[PDB]
């Protein structure tokens, strides 16, 4: 019956800059029990602020807690690199059985522009022994995350036969990764030559084809 | 001043799952109560229930449960460094890592609220599915600044660890989140990019390992 | 058999104002109710669900001490199912409040020549304060439907009053300190224990 609305999902700022994240709740917050957690990629919710303001122990106070009542906000006034991460807000009541967190909002450390550097893995023989081929794409430190692979087996276009997954924004580069894997059956891969990964990208004026020829 | 979260395991669905929160560096005494919260892969955080630590020992006492989790759901405190969970009736739905958190209690006469939650566990994952655990394959990623790494294919469930060189290269390093294949199969591949000029001199390992299946393998990564 | 530190409460130099009372949690520990019920100082002493002269002979999980200074006409709002500014906007008791509200003049302890300004209380709430809540937010009251912005003015008040207490203040207005006394009874084993 107590419903904690964080908005927006994602927010963004460069080096120094200031985030805002809203916290709404359609009750009265018990106390002004509001606290605001950061949860990095791989690791457990870390408490940043409770009591609605108060900072907890060893964190930065760049990181500010502010509101009371049904209206709350978190501001990072100058976010850092390693702020890259998803924060929530948790709510407590008049009430021992509800403790609702909000939706999440990510954090993005905003840089210059950066193209992608473009790799490409031919299947192993070790595999091809098993019957399957895996052609693998790298994507490698590039800014913004928005990015297209195409996949090109003798200049044909190649549709549902791949797939993707990109890595969290880096707490140093602020830049992202992208790994696509085509997967093909063995008999497919031994009726063709080029293999080629087209990556359109912000930071490529004009699209960057990555091929290699089997056998070589 | 450490929790550790543990049971976490692959279950089929209608099973029941009981999962561990061990306390290291302390006892429980009455100062805190000690709670459950869950995260679904991708999704967010949601509170199951809580329980007085200073309970006696085999006692669900002194608890509190979230409307959804009441009754299939239960957290017990037996002993003075665990606490348990206890799940029932699992299907997909209940598939996440669930942590275990210290909660800053605040009385309110005939119940106490909780404040807020200061040490988190790192988690442990349940996997409730039909599958079977299944060990990868750890294809190399041959380099032709140059770059190298390992496709890690064909296993069940999550997760997988990779590291080169035994923990040794960090810079530079990308694991990529795994991706669920048609077969009902993860793959993940991590990669590395080191000068191309240390490619005869450096030798460059990839450490996988799998611990649902026992899987280690340690294959080199060096240009065909 | 260490003494439980009622001393740290019912003795501090200083108490806290209303709106930002202080509670502070006894535990593991024996309590000697007596000096407690047996003191002439206290000109209030009235508890709910509790006998006081056989405090010695209960064990409790938990005992809960809120300390605060309030003026002598509002000691009668720290108490179940009472109004006012004290009870809706200050400091909030259970309808089923199990424990001892205790409190006594301190005019020669918080009372100064001129006015003592550091204790505070909150003038007005949108809503009444549920039970054992606090707010410290010293944010500015929208009366109004015309926003405030940080400044005081028509219909955009500053929500907490100084008692400005002094000496010669009439009875009803000289500052009185409070204890409120909570007593947590769970099915565990029990940590604060009188004498017997
Ligand atoms: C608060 O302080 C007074 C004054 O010190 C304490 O009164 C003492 O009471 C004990 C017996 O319990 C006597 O032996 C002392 O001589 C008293 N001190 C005096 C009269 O100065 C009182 O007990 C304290 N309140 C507590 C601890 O709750």
């Amino acid at each position: 019956a107590q419903v904690l609305t964080q908005t927006p999902s994602s927010v963004s700022a460069a080096v120094g800059g200031t985030v805002s994240i809203s916290c709404q709740s359609s009750q009265s917050v018990y106390s002004n029990y509001l606290s605001w957690y950061q949860q990095k990629p791989g690791q457990p919710p870390k408490l940043l602020i409770y009591d609605a303001s108060t900072l907890a122990s060893g964190v930065p106070s760049r990181f500010k807690g502010s509101g009371s009542g049904t209206q709350f906000t978190l501001t990072i006034s100058g976010v850092q690199c390693d702020d890259a991460a998803t924060y929530y807000c948790q709510g407590s009541y008049y009430s021992s059985d509800w403790y609702p967190f909000g939706g999440g909002t990510e954090v993005v450390v905003k840089r210059t522009v950066a193209a992608p550097s473009v790799f490409i893995f031919p299947p192993s023989d070790e595999q091809l022994k098993s019957g399957t081929a895996s052609v693998v794409c790298l994507l490698n430190n590039f800014y913004p995350r928005e990015a297209k692979v195409q996949w090109k087996v003798d200049n044909a276009l190649q549709s549902g036969n791949s797939q993707e997954s990109v890595t969290e924004q880096d707490s140093k580069d602020s830049t992202y990764s992208l790994s696509s894997t085509l997967t093909l059956s063995k008999a497919d891969y031994e009726k063709h030559k080029v293999y080629a990964c087209e990556v359109t990208h912000q930071g490529l004026s004009s699209p960057v084809t990555k091929s290699f020829n089997r056998g070589e | 001043q450490s929790l550790e979260e543990s049971g976490g395991d692959l279950v089929k669905p209608g099973a029941s799952l009981t999962l561990t929160c061990t306390a290291s560096g302390f006892s429980f005494s009455g100062s805190y109560y000690m709670c459950w919260v869950r995260q679904a892969p991708g999704k967010g955080l949601e509170w199951i229930a809580c329980i007085y630590d200073g309970s006696y020992d085999g006692s669900s006492d002194n608890a509190y449960y979230a409307s959804w989790a009441k009754g299939r759901f239960t957290i017990s405190k037996t002993s003075s460094t665990t606490v348990t969970l206890q799940m029932t009736s699992l299907t997909a739905a209940d598939t996440a890592t669930y942590f275990c958190a210290r909660g800053v209690y605040f009385y309110a006469g005939h119940f106490v609220i909780m404040r807020y939650f200061v040490l988190w566990g790192p988690g442990t994952l349940v996997t409730v599915s039909s599958g079977q655990p299944k060990a990868p394959s750890v294809f190399p990623l041959a380099p032709s600044t140059a770059a190298l790494g390992c496709l890690v294919k064909d296993y069940f469930p999550e997760p997988v660890t990779v590291s080169w060189n035994s923990g040794a290269l960090t810079s530079g390093v990308h694991t990529f989140p795994a991706v669920l294949q048609s077969s009902g199969l993860y793959s993940l591949s991590s990669v590395v990019t080191v000068p191309s000029s240390s490619l005869g001199t450096q030798t460059y390992i990839c450490n996988v390992n799998h611990k649902p299946s026992n899987t280690k393998v340690d294959k080199r990564v060096e240009p065909k | 058999t260490n003494l439980c530190p009622f001393g740290e409460v019912f003795n501090a130099t200083r108490f806290a104002s209303v709106y930002a009372w202080n509670r502070k949690r006894i535990s593991n520990c024996v309590a000697d109710y007596s000096v407690l019920y047996n003191s002439a100082s206290f000109s209030t002493f009235k508890c709910y669900g509790v006998s006081p002269t056989k405090l010695n002979d209960l064990c409790f999980t938990n005992v809960y001490a809120d300390s605060f200074v309030i003026r002598g006409d509002e000691v009668r709002q720290i108490a179940p199912g009472q109004t006012g500014k004290i009870a809706d906007y200050n400091y909030k008791l259970p309808d089923d409040f199990t424990g001892c509200v205790i409190a006594w003049n301190s005019n020669n302890l918080d009372s100064k020549v001129g006015g003592n300004y550091n204790y505070l209380y909150r003038l007005f709430r949108k809503s009444n304060l549920k039970p054992f809540e606090r707010d410290i937010s010293t944010e500015i009251y929208q009366a109004g439907s015309t926003p405030c912005n940080g400044v005081e003015g028509f219909n955009c008040y500053f929500p907490l009053q100084s008692y400005g207490f002094q000496p010669t203040n009439g009875v009803g207005y000289q500052p009185y300190r409070v204890v409120v006394l909570s007593f947590e009874l769970l099915h565990a084993p029990a940590t604060v224990c009188g004498p017997k």
